[PDB]
């Protein structure tokens, strides 16, 4: 199918370059212009330029002149989006987009989000919530799963290795003290649990760790 | 924006910008 | 530079109703050679990349619902989602491409509207793994619970406490439209084991007595 | 930046509709322009729902709009 993939989450102190990538599969890199667009936390979408796919001649936007640095490896259907000399005002998530002689965006990619900090990398500890020696049954039950104490923002998380999706409720990151936390939950009948098995898995792409803790009972 | 420095006239292959478009009647590179 | 204007900003219907938003820009945006106004939209979910709508301002672009329509041409534009679904809930942009820099409306949040639901409570004391180093974190999970304005609050053997809590909420249910919050008490071992009844409540619209859930540490 | 003093505000409203319905929305932006964003909003829909009216309060921050219909 035609689509993009991005590189992995980026955590660079101020000052520090870094250079995301956009991999272009499913038709030829070279018939049409590859944009980049980001997206400041919370904050609406915005252009930042277009590199010529044909040309290599890449355009930027003024917002976005100079620090920001357009490319591609035409050999390998790939552009990249590199940025120099990084402050805490770049933090925000970098996307690729397709772009047609139609005059829009019919591909993106999951975007990079890139986040400029000073803070260290840390594991997330991931502990498992179950419901106490407690509560009647009602046959219906609601598991947990607490993540905490992490750096790079970004920390994925799943059951079972994605087979449970329904009802699960997993919330936004939370900073303090340099650190997030972050909880989900899941809630599967009763008659799931403890029958079958119920596990959260919870990935940190910069600690490089990854955690499958299954939720036992108490 | 095209390539040699200057800005209005020629190409027309790889565009960004509808007011540039003219109506098909031509090659081009692209 | 050509500015989009989008309105409203956020904007909550019911399920089945149509809605309509506005995007205006600087200047034209129809090139009067091409006769094509360029100006396209996008919606994109949360967490998601944008996904384009329709393009040349009225065009639908391919495997889209005959329910997103796209009017209007040179500076006023509209988007009309007819009979509106859960499934719609994110945010709509209208990005002009007549003349560089390409650019986006600040975004219109499209919001779902429904019965008040009473959030459905939890709570969990600390896990074996986390006391085992120290640390004690108490977790309540107000779930599916609507309209999404709800207050809670922490009880440390009948006390009220403030310090030590972080809450998260979460975008409305791609099913249900709800809403759910977390509120984690956080603290240390040498205190969670000072005091034992542990009990958080939940204020919500539906009533004015709240949710209270609450788990005794002498008896777990 | 024109920079000096004059910030944003939340322009609640209530969209009546004659056929019972009710929709909300909200304006974000300076005093005048939203109230006006509103009004034009407003007027804009009008366009299939009837002559609007209003009762303003809040000090107009907060804004109910009926849509006469047809």
């Amino acid at each position: 199918q035609i689509q993009l993939v991005q590189s992995g989450p980026e955590l660079k102190k101020p000052g520090e370059t870094v250079k995301i990538s956009c991999k272009a599969s499913g038709y030829t890199f070279t018939d049409f212009s590859m944009h980049w667009v980001n997206q400041a936390p919370g904050k609406g979408l915005n252009w930042m330029g277009w590199v010529n796919t044909e040309t290599g001649e890449p355009t930027y936007a003024d917002d976005f002149k100079g620090r920001f640095a357009f490319s591609l490896e035409t050999s390998a259907s790939t552009a990249y989006l590199q940025i120099n000399s990084l402050k805490n005002e770049d933090t925000a998530t970098y996307f690729c987009a397709r772009f047609l002689l139609r005059q829009y965006f019919d591909v993106w990619g999951a975007g990079t989000t890139v986040t400029v900090s000073s803070a260290k990398t840390t594991p997330p500890s991931v502990y498992p919530l179950a419901p106490g020696s407690a509560a009647q049954t009602n046959s219906m039950v609601t598991l947990g799963c607490l993540v905490k104490g992490y750096f790079p923002e970004p920390v994925t998380v799943t059951w079972n290795s994605g087979s449970l999706s329904s009802g699960v409720h997993t919330f936004p990151a939370v900073l303090q003290s340099d650190l997030y936390t972050l909880s989900s939950s899941v809630t599967v009948p009763s008659s799931t649990w403890p029958s079958e098995t119920v596990t959260c898995n919870v990935a940190h792409p910069a600690s490089s760790t990854k955690v499958d803790k299954k939720i036992v009972p108490r | 924006n095209r390539r040699p420095q200057d800005v209005k006239f020629p190409g027309g292959g790889q565009i960004v910008g509808g007011v540039y478009l003219l109506p098909r009647r031509g090659p081009r590179l692209g | 530079d050509i500015v989009m204007s989008q309105s409203p900003s956020s904007l909550a219907v019911s399920a089945g109703e149509k809605v309509t938003m506005s995007c205006k820009s600087s200047q034209s945006l129809l090139n009067s050679r091409t006769r094509k106004n360029y100006l396209a939209w996008y919606q994109q979910k949360p967490g998601q990349s944008p996904k384009v709508l329709i393009y040349w301002a009225s065009t639908r672009e391919s495997g889209v619902p005959d329910r997103f329509t796209g009017r209007g041409s040179g500076t006023d534009f509209t988007l009309t989602i007819s009979s509106v679904q859960a499934e719609d809930q994110a945010v709509y942009y209208c990005k002009q491409a007549y003349i560089p820099p390409l650019t986006f409306g600040a975004g219109t949040k499209l919001e779902l509207k429904r019965a008040d639901a009473a959030p459905t409570v939890s709570i969990f004391p600390p896990s074996s793994e986390q006391l085992t180093s120290g640390g004690a974190s108490v977790v309540c999970f107000l779930n599916n619970f609507y309209p999404k304005d709800i207050n809670v609050k922490w009880k440390i053997d009948g006390s009220e406490r403030q310090n030590g809590v972080l809450n998260s909420w979460t975008d409305q249910d791609s099913k249900d439209s709800t809403y759910s919050m977390s509120s984690t008490l956080t603290l240390t071992k040498d205190e969670y084991e000072r005091h034992n009844s542990y009990t958080c409540e939940a204020t919500h619209k539906t009533s004015t007595s709240p949710i209270v859930k609450s788990f005794n540490r002498n008896e777990c | 930046t024109p920079e000096e003093p004059k910030e944003e505000v939340t322009i609640k409203v209530n969209l009546i509709f004659a056929d019972g319905k009710i929709q909300t929305a909200e304006f974000k932006g300076t005093f005048e322009e939203a109230t006006a964003e509103a009004y034009r909003y407003a007027a804009l829909h009008a366009k299939v729902n009837g002559e609007w009216t209003a009762d303003l309060e809040d000090g107009g921050n907060h804004m109910n709009i009926k849509f006469a219909g047809k």
